[PDB]
């Protein structure tokens, strides 16, 4: 009999534990493995995956398509602002639902560079140009162009190609932010102006229609897994 | 007929061993890093270039 | 395993224009943020350890409890095996599509007594006994009746006070995996039970007091722990969004797209 | 010379040529194939019609308006009552497949729009009520198209599916069925789009009646805007190629 | 690890002289007593070991406990996790601006009757459980709500009679290190909450009983024990002196610098 | 594949992406540059604040009518009350700098019209 | 099963003991150091600081 | 003593678990082997074996 | 262990006759599926582990039981030992 | 004195020791494959073969 | 794949394992005694000598 000492922790039942345990049903025969298009190997895969962002919350429309589309119209007089959504891809309503949302709700901390696409669905005739504007903590979402300038910000153009992409870079003055709101550690602003008016030909229709993407580069990564606040429950399900 | 291999740092070996006869009640493996994006972002049959446009 | 750098970049002026492409395509632009700026040389020690699926599926989860007593109508609790009679493990196991990998159970028992009014009520060490009944076999109606003998079927004894039982359980399919959601009829004429209710047939899990204990009523609590283990998947897909309602089809309350907020400008949630 | 604009693709007798399109996304990364003997399981020596079964068909053109909520087909029941890929269906009980989806949507330079391409591997739609399930004549229609409604279904007794576009039939995000293949027809750059499935299921061959495993998914998120003169009827159609077919276990006439 | 040797000397007269120095450099001088005086060559084995940082932070410490109950108002208990609520522990930490090391827990829990009039009472054994909740998540509200299931969330199911449950925990900190002082505000119009109480979200810990165990009231009690390790540190600073108030920031009552004594040639304590 | 209508300018933080335009004309065939030390004056060692100076500003955008004569900017004081560039200029005796400009008016293909854009080094009015 | 037999001191808590125990968050990733001067290795290496000394104490 | 952790699973009682055990009745001595015909190995060589089918159930 | 393979054929006219035995013999066919068809061939990775000897009769099993007190008649219980 | 093995798996080494004196205490045997079904079909004196007729 | 060290002795060696997967599983670390006194005594630019004068 090999002397030994349990030691504080025996007889507890941790749920993350890693240990061995002895098979139930011995010597079972596992049926052989196939090749199934599409295996991921790890979610990492799924964050850089493109996915709509119902950038218009306003109202009732939340129930309805509208939710994901953002009206752009020909003005009078040019900076008028298009939109703008604070940058808080677990907590903020509007990444919330999301795909990229959904997988970050899991995991408490995070840092990498999100990407947004844009993508101009307007007649094919109509041009136009876009100020899309980051700027970071430390004072309100600027209310003028001119104070989107001093932010980083990618001047877009509509034309031949369609899509864009404004690459948000990674400024923080810590390596990672948590998923949850804090005052900390805040994100920072996004906004969007009329570089350049709408122009329209004629018999050509007035209103257009800018649709987001939201995906995270090749340095996003994630830590910290946890629980998500969205799924409820009341009584086991029948 | 033991093993070794390397925590997890971040700025060292474990020694495992199977005492089982079933694989079903081997450890997990939480190692496994290997990751290939391009099955769900780049799945297009003409490959495309970053520097390039689109549709030329 | 390890977050890739990012190289640094002077300014540019060129023909070559990595801030546009086309999403019609249906691809993600690989534009890296040096492209559209300029940017430092960084070296980032950041894993992507935690993100595997691996840590991500595994973790002990409460799939469902019961309750059986020591005397009365109810003597022995009886459950089919389905993940999805709780919520937060079944949504886990919505994003992928064919999930393979071979469960480890771990079972949490409690007693409780139960007001009465019987006399010199002293309590003996109650001992569960957890029953496996792979599907088509006999099933006890009764909690003396026969089948308890476990001639063959894997049984656990069990006693209060000692750690919480466990086994491991591997790969039990039939295919070449588990499926999550199946769109099909059980019945080649589009007839009877429609949706994953017909794929799934797992057996049933059983438990009684092997001992009355003591004279007065006992109730007992049983609970059982799903932790997946060499985890493989394949084909994820969009996270579920209303709420659930039935346990044997996807069925939904239709709820809307996301929570509000004041008009487009504002940046405060609501 | 050359132009990624234009595209031609040619399956046995038919031939699809485009002179405005995009790439061709195919799958997750794997083209389809006919099957390795390492996998197999049906011990009968396997059908492979080829130029009999790969070809290109047309479903019936639906039209596209302006609150048109969107469409979903089930192509393993589709084409049933098509050509012989309708007739070997019947007639064995495995199959498999893999599909090229093809769908043509041209406009004027002057018409708005943009719709949504996805094809969506085992969609299970719930039911108007919660205890019910939905009846095999709604799920389905042959060749036909059947569509979404904008809002939601009142529940009574009935079977009907619950067709709100928003939550897609399955109660998720509409705005996330991109981790799905799809590609984007836009009236602007656009005009047809395609896609290519290999076969995705849990086993290596299925029976074709019973279980429908590839959804195609057509959702306008832009809808149709024009000013008044143009041409106001503008349809869309469906083209639909099975690949590397095989069958097995040839039985009698009939499903029952 | 040792001591220095004394190494021994004569008797002296020269130019240079090591028993002067200007403390006005902010340098403290290195004479060593052979300089003054003479002294005989002394082998020293004595060794430093003991006063390293990591004998020096490395024991357990009870930072906290709370009371929760088996039936009435109170049935669970909830903590937020920060060790200034326990003196002795807090003032160890206060020498290091900054420190960084892998907390491991241990949990202590008691059980207590409660006086009643409740008749023919008969225990049976209790168990404990124990769940974190990272920040964020959601918070139960009562007991039997669905959180419990803890589909993720680190938790340890525990029984009495056996030994205190223990896990460890690695470094959880965003920044290259706790911070026990922080100068500064949340927000940057220099309003709102000050103090480090800003950078201070650990999440919450809680706990419950599984089941109810008996017909009589049951409290119970819990202990929090943290232990460090693989420490490092930074910055040393004064100890603190006068007697800690809140726990949320600095604050103090103003005190004496020492203790008294009679007139200064007085040569003992008073 | 290529195209010469499009170009993609990038300076410090701020990027200009166009599809339609034409190449760039650059200066009399001198591209910009720091100052060598041959020509110097000045013995104090200079600033040199790159990016927090070099980058895209947009200053009002102006109507376009068919009567509007026209404009002029002067570039040495318009920056003035804008970014560092604004404050770096105040708070020194010397500056040395070369500009980038770009000018953007679009239109559809049914509307005519032409621009000059010019540059003239030290306009006297 | 390796025959063995508990010995006086198991199932027991002491406060200074030094034991493995099962990490509770398995893979967790660390944040890299920093190099932060003022690295104490030892508390020596404070008891060799001056500090002013309250020769003083009479009365209040 | 080398120190020890009990895991979850202790003092279980499985049916189908493989453990050694110590002999009740040490160095018992066993019986020699007989060369018996028909020796299974394997129940497969039970299920290749013909047999009649009640193909006729009808009635009584 | 494993489950032997099934060797494909093509079709077949000819006088030897797999399809046809005589069971007086007293002698089971030894006849696989790839003789009366044509068949693929087919690798099988299945293994006859779980149906060896030691897999079947190797599970705990309840005997048998008996009820004895600490006071009155029967303080104790006998069994005779047969399975 | 131990000794290593393989374990049981579809698509390692496990280290197993005898700790007693008694051949009865030993683990069971799971792994023993052997199969000759010659034993219970074909048991006739002159081989026959498939391909010929049975009675000729 | 274990190791040896020396124990804590005044006028021997000790086997440990690490049997965790995780770097903050492992024992605590005792026996750093790596000392600098440098960086808190000493803390000018100019090297200043015990034998001499500190201000000259
Ligand atoms: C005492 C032995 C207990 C054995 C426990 C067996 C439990 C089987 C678990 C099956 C797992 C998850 C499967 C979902 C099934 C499906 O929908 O296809
Ligand atoms: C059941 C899991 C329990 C997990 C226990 C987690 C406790 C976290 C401890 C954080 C440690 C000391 C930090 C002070 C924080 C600060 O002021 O910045």
């Amino acid at each position: 009999g090999l002397p030994t000492m349990n030691t504080p922790g025996s007889c507890q039942f941790l749920t993350s534990d890693d240990f061995q345990s002895p098979s139930a049903m011995p010597q079972y025969d596992v049926t052989p493995e196939m090749r199934i298009p599409g295996e991921v190997k790890n979610l990492m895969e799924i964050a850089e995956v493109d996915s709509v962002v119902p950038v218009q919350n306003v109202g009732e429309k939340v129930n309805s398509m509208e939710a994901y589309q953002i009206p752009v119209r020909s003005n009078e007089g040019s900076g008028t602002q298009v939109f703008g959504f604070p940058l808080q891809p677990g907590y903020s309503s509007v990444f919330s639902r999301t795909l990229l949302g959904e997988i970050l709700n899991y995991y408490t901390h995070w840092s990498g560079s999100i990407k947004l696409t844009f993508m101009f669905c307007g007649s094919a005739m109509a041009t136009g140009k876009f100020l899309l504007a980051y700027s970071p903590p430390g004072a309100g979402a600027p209310t003028k162009r001119v104070d989107a300038m001093l932010g980083t910000h990618v001047v877009w153009d509509v034309g031949l190609q369609s899509s864009c992409v404004l690459c948000i870079p990674w400024i923080s003055q810590t390596h990672y932010r948590y998923v949850a709101s804090d005052e900390y550690t805040a994100g920072g602003f996004i906004t969007c102006w009329y570089q350049t008016n709408i122009v329209v030909p004629a018999d050509a229709q007035s209103s257009c229609y800018i649709m987001c993407f939201v995906s995270a580069c090749n340095d996003f990564s994630v830590r910290l897994l946890k629980d998500t606040p969205f799924i409820s429950q009341e009584n086991f399900f029948q | 007929g033991a093993q070794v291999s390397t925590q997890k740092t971040g700025a060292i070996h474990y020694t495992n061993i199977n005492y089982y006869k079933d694989a079903a009640s081997n450890s997990a493996n939480r190692q496994d890093f290997t990751q290939d994006p391009s099955k769900f972002t780049e799945p297009v049959k003409d490959i495309m270039i970053k520097s390039l446009p689109a549709l030329n | 395993g390890r977050v890739a750098d990012t190289v640094g970049t002077g300014p540019t002026n060129s023909e070559a224009i990595p801030a546009l492409t086309a999403a019609e395509t249906g691809h993600t632009s690989q534009v890296v943020p040096s492209d559209t700026m300029q940017t430092r040389h960084v070296k980032n020690y950041h894993s992507r350890s935690e993100s595997t699926i691996e840590n991500f599926l595994c973790r002990s989860a409460c799939v469902y409890f019961t309750e059986y007593e020591n005397s009365g109508a109810k003597r022995y609790a009886e459950w089919v095996i389905t993940p999805r009679q709780a919520a937060q493990l079944r949504r886990k196991l919505e994003f992928f599509t064919y999930v393979r990998f071979d469960l480890e159970l771990t079972f949490v028992i409690t007693s409780t007594q139960q007001p009465s009014t019987t006399q010199n009520q002293d309590a003996q060490i109650l001992t569960h006994q957890i029953m496996y009944v792979p599907p088509g076999g006999p099933v006890p109606d009764k909690v003396d009746s026969y089948v308890w003998q476990t001639s063959t079927n894997p049984s656990v004894f069990w006693t209060e006070g000692n750690a919480p039982p466990r086994m491991s359980v591997p790969f039990l399919s039939i295919g070449n995996a588990y499926s999550n959601f199946y769109d099909g009829w059980s019945e080649f004429s589009r007839n009877g039970v429609y949706g994953i209710n017909t794929l799934n047939n797992m057996g049933t899990l059983y438990a009684r007091h092997v001992n009355a204990g003591s004279t007065g009523p006992i109730k007992s609590t049983i609970r059982i722990y799903f932790k997946p283990k060499h985890v493989k998947a394949w084909i994820p897909r969009p996270p579920r969004l209303c709420q659930y309602e039935k346990a044997k089809n996807v069925n939904f309350q239709p709820s809307g797209v996301t929570t509000t907020r004041q008009s487009i400008t504002t940046m405060t949630n609501t | 010379g050359y132009s990624d604009r234009v595209r031609s693709i040619t399956l046995g007798n038919s031939t699809i040529t485009t002179q405005e399109c995009a790439n061709v996304v195919v799958g997750y990364g794997v083209w389809p194939d006919y099957l390795k003997d390492s996998e197999a399981t049906a011990e009968d020596q396997p059908t492979q019609p080829d130029v009999a079964t790969c070809r290109f068909y047309t479903l019936d053109s639906v039209q596209w308006q302006k609150t048109s909520p969107g469409w979903w087909w089930k192509l393993p029941d589709a084409l049933s009552n098509l050509g012989l890929f309708g007739q070997n269906m019947q007639y064995h009980y495995l199959g498999r497949t893999g599909y090229t989806i093809h769908v043509q949507c041209n406009a004027s330079k002057f018409h708005q729009g943009c719709l949504l391409v996805v094809c969506v591997p085992e969609a299970e739609m719930g039911c108007a009520t919660l205890n019910n399930t939905p009846s095999s004549a709604e799920l389905l229609g042959g060749d036909t198209a059947k569509e979404f409604a904008d809002k939601p279904v009142a529940s009574g007794s009935n079977k009907l599916v619950q067709r709100v576009v928003y939550n897609a039939g399955m109660g998720v995000g509409v705005g996330n069925l991109t981790i799905f293949p799809h590609q984007w027809i836009n009236l602007r750059t656009n005009n047809s789009a395609t896609i290519v499935m290999p076969y995705t299921n849990s086993v290596p061959m299925d029976n074709m009646f019973r279980h429908n495993n590839v959804t195609l998914m057509v959702i306008p998120f832009v809808p149709l805007d024009y000013c008044p003169g143009s041409t106001t009827y503008v349809p869309i159609t469906v083209t639909i190629a099975p690949m590397c077919a095989e069958y097995n276990g040839l039985r009698l006439a009939g499903h029952q």
